């Protein structure tokens, strides 16, 4: 479901980038959590074929 | 005995299933001339004995973190939580996750193998429980099931059988591991087994031997 | 091992099953076996010292006494010297 899943991703942007700088704390969270899950990366990036 | 202790001879286990069968594999590696880790089976012990020598290893120090992270700044029994080196028994190198990938399938995975010296953090492996039932800092006892984290590259250490053999690495997909203790403080001049020693008849002047190598009993 | 057709010999791994590779210590020959204790979980009690506990060893699946014939031999009686 592509339509679906940009409005996460967007929500996502907003929590980690604030005022043009990075929060470290969030960022290594959020990278950390989607290692995790590699299907949040959709067909693409899987490293099955 | 039931609760482990530093200085104490142990097997790192799994378990795996493999056409409705279940297999318990033991961890193990080389060292001299080969330092990649690789899997022993020990289901079929009845008939096929399995090779024992170079699966044992020896925990040499558990520490907290702070104290390691001071320290690279710079018989106690162990904790979850806690960071733990483990030494290999014959070669005497210190196991370690390696920088290179020989995995195709995976783009985030490193090999695990053996380093020579005890030097750098990526000799260091901490420990957590398996589920809600034990604590953060609790005790650790025999016939648990843990988790390893490297403290270097923060995997975990992953049963590999994407290519159709069974193979160990360290990625970001969890396992359950065993740790069995096979050994632990014996009596002094007491005889125990997984020793090597002679066998000697009479008042020590014969010995049990075979023919030398180029005899033409096929040393047999 | 103790093979059939050639007797006591060394063997490979692969063909080592454990009937013919099983062998056992014991302090006395005519002394009638009992009961095996049960396993036990922990390193358990000290019995045989080093150097100085002469013992016999014994293939459990026929009984049998190693000894001497200088090449070694397995016999249904055992002989003047066994221990080691």
């Amino acid at each position: 479901n592509p339509c679906g899943g940009e409005r996460y991703l967007d929500f996502l942007r907003f929590a980690v980038f604030v005022n043009g700088e990075s929060v470290e704390e969030n960022a290594n969270v959020v990278v950390r959590l989607l290692i995790r899950k590699p299907e949040c990366f959709g067909p693409a990036l899987r490293g099955e074929g | 005995v039931q609760f482990l202790r530093t200085d104490d001879e142990v097997v790192l286990q799994c378990n795996a299933t493999v056409l409705k069968e279940q297999l318990k594999l033991c961890l193990a590696a080389e060292g001299f001339g080969n330092r990649l880790c690789f899997l022993e089976p020990t289901s079929n012990a009845q008939n096929v004995p399995p090779d024992l020598a170079i699966c044992c290893f020896v925990l040499e120090q558990s520490l907290s973190v702070r104290a390691l992270q001071e320290m690279l700044a710079n018989h106690r029994t162990l904790l979850y939580g806690h960071a733990i080196l483990l030494r290999h028994a014959h070669s005497g190198m210190y196991l370690s996750c390696l920088t290179t990938s020989r995995s195709m399938t995976d783009k985030l995975a490193f090999d695990v193998g053996l380093q020579e010296d005890a030097t750098g953090e990526a000799c260091w492996w901490t420990t957590h429980p398996a589920s809600k039932q034990r604590s953060e800092g609790e005790k650790v006892r025999v016939g648990d099931d843990l988790i390893l984290v490297s403290v270097s590259s923060e995997r975990y250490l992953h049963l590999s059988t994407a290519s159709g053999e069974l193979q160990v690495d360290a990625s970001f997909m969890q396992t359950l591991w065993n740790m069995n203790p096979i050994c632990s403080g014996c009596e002094e001049g007491y005889v125990t087994g997984g020793h090597v020693l002679r066998l000697f008849h009479g008042h020590m002047d014969e010995c049990l031997t075979i023919s030398p190598a180029d005899s033409d009993d096929q040393r047999r | 091992a103790l093979i059939e057709d050639q007797g006591l010999v060394v063997v490979d791994a692969s063909k080592a099953h454990t009937k013919a590779t099983s062998f056992c210590f014991r302090i006395s020959k005519e002394k009638l076996d009992t009961a095996p204790k049960r396993d036990v979980e922990g390193m358990g009690p000290p019995e045989i010292k080093y150097g100085e506990s002469l013992c016999f060893v014994q293939h459990v699946a026929s009984g049998l006494w190693l000894t001497y014939a200088k090449k070694a031999i397995l016999h249904q009686e055992g002989h003047m010297d066994d221990a080691l």
